[PDB]
RNA sequence: CCAUGAUAAGGAUUAUAAAUUGAAAGUGUUAAUAUCAUAAUCAAAAUUUAUUAUUUAUAUUAAAUAUGUAUGUGUAGAUAAAAUAAGA
């Protein structure tokens, strides 16, 4: 509706309350998290961070 | 201190109450009955003797005919439930320990 | 009129090889009958990163990261240029092929623009072959009006 | 450097030209097709070859190689800066002193002496080291040219 | 404990670094590469008020 | 005056305007700053926005010049042309390639109207070249306006921040949860974006090296991406993808299922036999009216053979409107009146693909041989496998 | 002497330690006394591994494979119920290590993985490598692992291999996966005579022969070994019919630069 | 080059010199397939059922898996026994033989 | 032994806990990634045989 | 060393609550303005990292406002 | 030729492309107010 | 067998229709996490065109 | 034409799920109830996922 | 091996590196599991081709399969545990514990922004800041406009 | 400060330290770093060529109409990258 | 077991009159706490364990396990908070 402030010209709603992430209908139309933030995050959020560019021992 | 809805950081915070007659089964236990069993139920593969089963399997009537030993993690040591009985079919056993 | 048709209408093969001669503009010409030459257009996404994932190890894992995050091909094709007589001598599209294809593209057809955005496949080679696919399923079934 | 080595990154689209118009890539002359070569082995890649370029080794093996073949000056690991360039103080105005904002590691050439003002030939005729002081040095200049 | 900076400018000089300064900035380097007590007051405040000044006490 | 609507429609329009923005045809026929060949935007992407700025500045100056060289060189090619050019055989032929023309009939294209229809051609290219060079020779130093697409080329166009709030509390005592909420604290992180359009008439591969090779002198801390829109031609045949009636028999609800894609559905194309095995009987005349295509295609598709003998593998014309698909409806049966060894040799399949598509022979069979074909009678026919199905002209269609 | 471990063995032959003795080795200068996690000895080795994948693994009491009768915890000892009386209650669905293991067609879906194990199996000799250089089986997959080619992160150097795994290129898995399944014979042979996929290839001729070129792809599809030259062959002579060139282009590149030059015929 | 005061008097170009430029530009190769060069056509009936070292292996959801899912249904069918894949029971079965099974 | 082998690194001390200074230098930004495009002084013996 | 960059010395400069001047912070406001910066286009400043101030991306070089909208414009604007 | 000779090529000479600094002096230019008398 | 959306409040009320009682599942912002979570692999502009 | 061409026929998936075929042979499944005998009888306690 | 030779202040870092196993593994068996919770779990016919008792058989042995699938890494991500990479914090994502772009705890958060180690612009502290979607409904809007540039707007062919 | 050591390319006070450049500058590029053109490297794969020949080629020149001539006997005999299975005595 | 930094609490005062829609939030210290640079024998998975700002009477459990005990005429002592798009 235009006549609310969030409005976005797309449906960000199923609106069916009783939704999960269990069913097979929104197992076939979710997203995979391959390729990701989480892959991203998975190899850069290392603790040490001069450890994802080179080896230590090989930089040294 | 508050935490998000439904991602309490405690897991076993959550206090089974005394099961409710009126549902008995939409409570504690999967939202439909034509759904299989957890894993816990049954054999993954060839091990060596498993210490005490977890309380998130099923209850069946093959505990209380097969005789066997069961036991579940609590505040105390362990515990076994012993006198098998069949009114407890088809519930989970984190609903039988009331901690 | 007949004399000002004949020397304004240019048709399909003539325009693309014209295209392809002069203006430079890639892509395949079927010279027999039966085929149609479709002038579309295509969108895509090429980045290289050059400030700290270069020249180390993560360098190739973030540029694999980048392909895929931009593998979306887009195909535009417009309905006008569609509209244009075929090798057999009929029109490729008449206003009941049209409609039978606005139907069948519900929301990817759109100002007189058919938008096939592709994200199939890893790599843009394939969303390409992928979305050329598609588009020629969707003609197909909608020529059949 | 020489900008004039440009000119062969275009090597690859006028090839592809070619094999778009059927001329044959092997109907050249064999001394061109070796500068072909050349040329696509300086400017020519694949996808493929990208996705695992510039890895750690591979740099640390083009450090290794450049430090037996003793040409260690324009790598940026290896390369020190151990001098560096003052300001100049402007005799209009000499009671106000200046003090650096940014460092940049820009050649010698730029700021050079000039050539009168330098004794002649001393490349051979003085022999320079620059090497550090063993003492301790409370002012600084802690590697300096004998 | 605390690292000496010797804010001081004669105690951060020596011969040794003066030597190899001198012949790179010098005078002549320096000259070859640069190019009514009360109205002055006055003028001096009045001024800040341009457009890229500001008025000071 | 004043503006009264309805609220259906003003809602309706409201969407249609929010969901109609990547429709946009960007390379078209328009003459002016609208309508191109080639379309380029360069994305540069910056920690802050006067780094972006001039960073779009310079870039913009550098493309303008290599852009008004590059047009340079296109438009002395174009006036070349024009002064006298030969026509192409191959453009032609290409030219005269319609069955029928626009006047039921052929199209008699000579060399002075192909050589128009180039002319004409050329002209709108010159054209636009020329507007391509007057709008980039305008922004002098004294008055240079770079957003303006009429004043500057190419032109540069603004893009919304990426402005991500991070609200984190920022008391190390772990004190009460109330103490902990009044010390929060507000930061953002910030990425500033500027947009290079670059319109050309042509698709010039110097100018896109020249481009791409931005990224290694780029500025400080600065990123870019890059957007190619270019025209393709996109070859639609009716052989692959013919157009033909709806089957007789039409697909329900049930074809259309969860996991039914990779069950039920295969993927197109479709597989058409272009190979056929002439049958005994029949002529040249009757095999091309059983294929559903001219005489004159038939021999075209296959005039290496003078004649059709009773059995020889022949190539249907590519158009034939009545070409079978592989791996027909039809099963195939072979009935053994032995063993699996002499079924697998008579069928020309491997032996385990004929018990795994079998099933119910292997079930039967035991360890030997002699009782596999003493089971042969329970079993009777056999299926063979799909890869050794047959189609036929009649077991296709209606 | 407050040492960890009591005993010791080394990894070089006893051959050729003998002689490399008498040429000094440069040793770390802040650590020269390197004990590995192959200088381990078996059953320090087993303990180890074991005790490493104490979250997901055998490692917990509870979890299995624990080879411990009685488990002592808040005061009481508790006895252990076995298998046997376990699987009175619990029905077995055991399949066996076939099941851990995925077809090499769901390696790309899978991320460049085939083993379903707790413990990702590197295709690479460097992170999986415990002297030996490392070599993953998908016919001996299971959780004893005798191989220690699996990632843990509790073991004696697994901060290195975690490192090594995280910092690895695209195609790392597929391509290592490849490389040392698939290389020319000494010979200078193609390797296009396996026969686990011998009739597979059949198949392909056969349907090429037929005709069925898109059943062909399909098939052609799975393949994991080097096809022969006779399918490439087959497959471009059933597409001259259709004048489909680009296929054959495509067919014929897909077996000319990628797969030592096979369709070079 | 010429330019003395390059950084002592803080002469900072704008703009970088086509000297630079060309140096920048020849320091890295160029990308051979960077070029869109195409006259044959698309591979109708291949081009997508490739080598699997280099497959056209799709991203996203689990409706482009449609071969992934045949060969994973195909290996699980091949593999897994029934008389183990029998055992799995459901909470209604479980709960047939309760007191009061259903209310 | 060549001279140019210089030792970044500085003299272990408590500076390294104590002060702020970086242990390597930022990566430069408009440096080329390394790669190898020459001839191993053979192949060019080889064309010119 | 890599620490030989993070050595060259500053020299002090040669004369003749916290943080304010109390001779221009005290000025009138009626007289000094209710501004803490020239009155440039806004524009021309950034918001400082770390400092609670706003820089100019041109370092001093302030430019009027009648230098960025057309000759003899009306309120300045285009 | 990768550097276009509209840079280095007088006879490409632009007649309308000013200094570095005319522009960037006329532009810091503020010019009095006190054009009027009043105001 | 199928029934048209109903035009009268009380079908709406007393029909069998649940509520939310858990957390609210999104198929495709099952990523980003929750608001306040929001996760973005590239910090591209929020309007950021496609071509 | 009899069907759609672009259809995989039954043998395709039949060869996909060939040995559930041999096994539900040998073993005689005629039928597997998936509901209990009263189901219908209370029309909220079974419910499937995709009800 | 125990506190003999670690080379880190705090011992807690190599949680962190052990998570990044666990993220691993998930992109590793998120489709496996996915495909066959699906399958499992779905009750109407799969399609034409196979219906009934074949359907409930391949049902039935595809769980059988994924509950013989050892290791596969089947954990809701709310449920791992979040620890900042530098001082092994744990923070709550959803809170101010937890910063989710820098993925570090609100104690390293502010540390890294008291020092000079990150590069963050300061807003006012009660406030929604400059970005508009921010100001125009808040994290929920912003949510749905990063939801909206990210799918929202291709046409998905 | 730390054990850990400050990481010098995304932190600000380095960035805009005195010793480096500061954000309200020009920021245009600061050398134009020129490697593989003044001094290339060969290549040189620490793992060996996968399309070499693997063995001894002899350069099988044999004249075309001898070659067609021969062919049933030269099947036996290997051809280029085959192997025929033929025993040596035969 | 690192003792050292941040935070909590938290205040200052010039704007005459006309015009303009304008020209308008700022912190020491004392305190407690803590995960950082500084002094070897042991907290983070098996959680009961008591940790400030909550839904009160027309309709009340469907998808990751998600609360059965305090109705009592809203009746003490202490404590906190604000002059901020509201209307002392």
């Amino acid at each position: 509706s235009p006549e609310f402030k969030t409005f976005t010209g797309y449906p960000m709603r199923d609106m069916r309350p009783g939704y999960g992430q269990n069913l097979p209908d929104y197992i076939m139309k979710k997203r995979l998290p391959n390729n990701t933030h989480y892959e991203l995050f998975a190899r850069r959020d290392i603790p040490n961070e001069d450890n994802a560019m080179y080896g230590k021992y090989l930089y040294d | 201190r508050k935490y998000p809805f439904l991602r309490r950081p405690h897991i076993k915070n959550t206090h089974s109450m005394n099961p409710s007659a009126p549902y008995f089964w939409s409570f504690m236990t999967a939202k439909s009955q034509m759904a299989f069993l957890p894993e816990e139920n049954y054999i993954t593969g060839d091990w060596t003797g498993k210490f005490f089963v977890s309380k998130r399997q099923v209850y069946t009537l093959q505990h209380a005919t097969s005789g066997a030993k069961v036991r579940v993690k609590s505040f105390p040591s362990i515990f076994e439930f012993n006198s098998p009985s069949r009114w407890n079919i088809g519930k989970e056993m984190n609903t039988l320990t009331k901690p | 009129m007949h004399i000002f048709i004949r020397l304004s209408y240019v048709p399909h093969a003539g325009a693309a090889t014209i295209a392809r001669l002069s203006r430079r503009r890639i892509g395949p010409i079927g010279l027999e009958p039966h085929q149609f030459n479709v002038p579309a257009e295509l969108g895509f996404v090429e980045q290289y990163d050059n400030l700290q994932y270069k020249r180390y190890d993560w360098q190739g894992w973030y540029q694999r990261m980048l392909d895929v995050h931009n593998r979306n091909v887009s195909l535009r094709c417009r309905i006008c240029d569609l509209q244009r007589l075929d090798g057999n001598g009929v029109q490729f599209v008449d206003m009941q092929t049209e409609r039978r294809l606005r139907i069948l593209a519900q929301h990817r057809v759109g100002m007189g623009v058919l938008k096939l955005d592709a994200d199939k496949y890893e790599d843009q080679a394939d969303n390409v072959t992928f979305g050329t696919t598609k588009l020629s399923e969707l003609l197909a079934d909608a020529r059949k009006a | 450097a020489n900008i004039n080595v440009v000119e062969k990154k275009k090597v690859p689209l006028v090839l592809a030209q070619m094999d778009e118009l059927g001329v044959p890539r092997t109907h050249l002359s064999r001394v061109l097709m070796d500068e072909v070569e050349d040329s696509l082995r300086k400017f020519q890649t694949y996808r493929s070859r990208f996705y695992e370029w510039g890895r750690a080794v591979k740099q640390f093996d083009f450090i290794e190689f450049r430090r037996r073949n003793g040409w260690l000056y324009d790598l940026h690991l290896m390369k020190c800066t151990t001098k560096q360039v003052g300001p100049l103080r402007d005799f209009n105005d000499p009671d106000a002193v200046q003090g650096a904002v940014a460092t940049a590691e820009i050649p010698a050439f730029f700021n050079e002496r000039p050539a009168w003002e330098r004794p002649p030939l001393e490349e051979t005729l003085y022999v320079t080291t620059n090497k550090e002081r063993y003492d301790d040095v409370r002012g600084g200049d802690i590697y300096y040219d004998d | 404990n605390f690292p000496a900076h010797f804010i001081k400018s004669a105690f951060t000089t020596d011969p040794l670094k003066e030597k190899q300064k001198a012949r790179f900035s010098s005078g002549g380097e320096a000259m070859r590469e640069v190019q009514d007590t009360e109205f002055q007051a006055l003028v001096e405040f009045i001024e800040g008020a341009s457009y890229d000044q500001l008025i000071s006490g | 005056f004043p503006f009264q609507w309805k609220t259906e429609d003003w809602y309706e329009y409201e969407v249609a305007k929010v969901r109609n923005r990547r429709f946009v045809f960007e390379n078209t026929e328009e003459d002016g700053i609208r309508g191109s060949e080639v379309t380029y935007k360069i994305v540069l992407e910056g920690f802050w926005d006067h780094h972006v700025m001039k960073l779009a500045e310079d870039v913009c100056m550098f493309l303008k010049d290599v852009g008004r060289q590059i047009v340079e060189e296109k438009l002395v090619a174009v006036r070349r042309l024009l002064q006298g050019g030969a026509v192409d055989p191959e453009l032609l032929a290409a030219f005269n390639c319609a069955r029928a023309g626009p006047f039921g009939g052929l199209d008699e294209y000579d060399k002075e109207e192909v050589a128009n229809f180039l002319r004409s051609d050329l002209r709108r290219l010159e054209e636009q070249c020329l507007s391509v060079i007057n709008r980039c020779n305008v922004p002098v130093p004294g008055a240079t306006n770079i957003y303006d697409p009429h004043t500057s080329w190419p032109h540069v166009e603004k893009l919304e921040p990426w402005v991500r709030m991070a609200e984190f509390w920022t008391s190390s005592s772990d004190t009460s949860f109330t103490e902990l909420e009044m010390s929060t604290a507000h930061y953002e992180f910030r990425k500033f974006f500027r947009v290079i359009i670059c319109k050309l008439p042509f698709q010039s591969t110097e100018f896109e090296k020249r481009m791409y090779d931005i990224r290694h002198w780029l500025h400080r801390q600065t990123s870019c991406e890059f957007h190619t829109i270019y025209r393709r031609n996109v070859i639609h045949d009716s052989a692959v993808f013919p157009t033909e009636h709806d089957p007789a028999t039409p697909t329900t609800h049930e074809h259309h299922r969860m996991f039914s894609f990779a069950l039920d559905w295969q993927s197109a194309p479709v597989n058409r036999l272009s190979t056929d095995t002439v049958h005994e009987g029949e002529s040249w005349d009757a095999v091309a009216q059983r294929l559903g295509c001219s005489v004159g295609e038939l021999k075209d598709a296959n005039a290496e053979r003078e004649t059709i003998e009773a059995g020889v593998v022949i190539n249907v014309p590519v158009t034939a409107t009545r070409r079978l698909t592989s791996f027909g409806a039809t099963p195939l049966v072979l009935p053994l009146k032995r063993t699996w060894e002499e079924a697998a040799a008579i069928l020309d399949c491997t032996v385990e693909e004929l018990q795994q598509c079998n099933g119910h022979a292997a079930l039967t069979y035991q360890k030997k041989e002699s009782e596999a074909g003493e089971f042969d009678s329970s079993v009777t026919e056999l299926v063979a496998p799909l890869s050794c199905w047959t189609s036929t002209s009649e077991s296709e269609f209606s | 002497v407050s040492g960890v471990f009591s005993k010791g063995r080394g990894i070089g032959h006893e051959a050729t330690t003998s002689i490399l003795r008498y040429i000094p080795r440069a040793r770390v200068p802040w650590q020269p006394s390197r004990f590995g996690r192959e200088n381990l000895t078996a059953a320090d080795m087993a303990r180890l591994w074991s005790r490493g994948r104490y979250r997901d693994g055998p490692g917990n009491y509870n979890s299995g494979y624990c080879t411990e009768r009685t488990h002592v915890l808040e005061e009481n000892t508790v006895s252990i119920i076995p298998r046997r009386e376990l699987e009175k209650y619990m029905p077995d669905i055991t399949i066996g290590p076939k099941a851990l293991v995925t077809p090499v067609s769901l390696m790309n879906a899978r991320n460049g993985h085939r083993v379903t194990h707790d413990l990702l199996h590197s295709y690479d000799p460097h992170i999986g490598r415990l002297g030996k250089p490392a070599v993953v089986d998908h016919d001996n997959i299971t959780v004893e692992d005798p191989n220690r080619v699996g990632l843990n992160a509790a073991t004696l150097d697994c901060r290195g291999r975690i490192y090594r795994w995280l910092r690895r290129g695209p195609f790392f898995q597929v391509d290592n996966y490849f490389r040392r399944s698939v290389k020319l014979n000494r010979d200078g042979t193609l390797p296009t005579d396996f026969v686990h996929e011998a009739p597979l290839m059949r198949k392909i001729i056969r349907l090429a022969h037929r005709g069925h070129l898109k059943a062909a792809c399909e098939e052609y599809r799975r393949v994991t070994t080097v096809p022969p030259v006779e399918v490439y062959r087959a497959l471009t002579a059933c597409c001259v019919p259709g004048a489909k060139l680009a296929d054959a282009v495509s067919i014929f590149e897909d077996g000319d630069s990628k797969l030592f030059y096979v369709s070079r015929d | 080059s010429h330019r003395r005061d390059y950084i002592r008097m803080g002469y900072i170009p704008r703009y970088t010199p086509w000297e630079w430029i060309a140096i920048q530009e020849a320091d890295q190769p160029l990308i051979a397939e960077q070029i869109r060069q195409d006259n044959i056509g698309t591979s109708y009936f291949f081009s997508l059922n490739r080598y699997w070292r280099y497959k056209a292996s799709p991203h996203g959801y689990i409706r482009h898996f449609e071969n992934e899912v045949r060969d994973l249904l195909q290996y699980v069918d091949g593999v897994t026994p029934w008389k183990q894949a029998q055992k799995i029971r459901t909470y209604w079965e479980v709960r047939s033989h309760h007191p009061m099974p259903q209310f | 032994m060549l001279s140019q082998n210089v030792a970044k690194t500085t003299v272990p001390s408590y500076y390294m806990i104590r002060t702020n200074l970086p242990h390597r230098k930022p990566q430069n930004q408009w440096e080329g990634v390394y790669y190898y495009s020459g001839i191993t002084k053979r192949q060019r013996h080889l064309i010119l045989l | 060393y890599y620490w030989s960059r993070y050595r060259m010395p500053t020299q002090m400069p040669k004369f003749d609550n916290e943080f304010i001047d109390p001779i221009d912070d005290k000025f009138p406001m009626s007289i000094r303005g209710p501004l803490v910066r020239p009155d440039v286009p806004e524009d021309q400043y950034v918001d400082s990292w770390y400092i609670c101030t706003s820089m100019t991306h041109h370092m001093g070089d302030y430019r009027p406002w009648s230098a960025s909208a057309p000759p003899n414009a009306f309120r300045f604007r285009p | 030729a990768n550097i276009p000779r509209s840079v280095w090529d007088p006879a490409q000479h632009n007649p309308n492309w000013s200094d570095s600094y005319g522009h960037d002096i006329t532009n810091r230019r503020a010019w009095p107010a006190r054009k009027w008398t009043v105001g | 067998v199928d029934q048209t959306p109903f035009e009268e409040d009380q079908t709406w009320l007393l029909h069998s229709i649940p509520v939310q009682q858990l957390e609210m599942h999104h198929h495709e912002k099952d990523l980003q996490d929750l608001p306040f979570i929001n996760h973005e692999q590239f910090p591209r502009s929020l309007e950021w065109n496609a071509p | 034409r009899l069907v759609e061409p672009q259809l995989r026929p039954q043998a395709a998936t039949d060869a996909l799920l060939a040995r559930t075929i041999a096994e539900e042979e040998t073993f005689k499944l005629k039928s597997i109830p998936h509901l209990p005998q009263n189901a219908e009888r209370f029309p909220h306690e079974y419910h499937t996922p995709t009800s | 091996m125990r506190h003999i030779g670690q080379d880190v202040p705090k011992r807690h870092t190599h949680f962190v590196l052990e998570s990044r196993l666990m993220y691993e593994k998930s992109f590793r068996d998120c489709w496996l599991h996915s495909v066959c919770r699906a399958i499992s779990q779905l009750d109407e016919p799969l399609s034409k081709t196979v219906v009934g008792t074949h359907q409930k058989m391949l049902q039935r042995k595809v769980t059988c399969f994924q509950y013989n699938q050892y290791g596969l890494f089947k954990t809701p991500y709310y449920r791992l545990a979040n620890v900042d990479r530098y001082h092994a914090v744990q923070g709550v994502a959803g809170t101010r514990e937890w910063v989710p772009y820098v993925n570090v705890s609100y104690w390293t958060m502010n540390k890294m922004v008291r020092g000079g180690n990150l590069l963050v612009h300061r807003v006012h502290y009660t406030g929604w800041g400059t970005d508009s979607h921010l100001k125009k409904g808040g994290w929920e809007h912003r949510w749905n406009k990063v939801l909206q540039r990210n799918v929202l707007q291709y046409s998905r062919i | 400060v730390g054990y850990t050591p400050v990481n010098p390319d995304t932190s600000p006070m380095v960035a805009y330290s005195q010793y480096h450049w500061h954000y309200n500058l020009p920021q245009g590029m600061e050398r134009p770093h020129s490697v593989n053109r003044t001094f290339a490297a060969p290549f040189q794969s620490n793992h060996s060529l996968v399309n070499k020949y693997r063995g001894v080629w002899i350069e099988f020149d044999m004249h075309p109409a001898f070659s067609v001539a021969l062919e049933p006997q030269l099947r036996k005999l290997p051809r280029g990258r085959t192997l025929p299975k033929t025993p040596a005595e035969e």
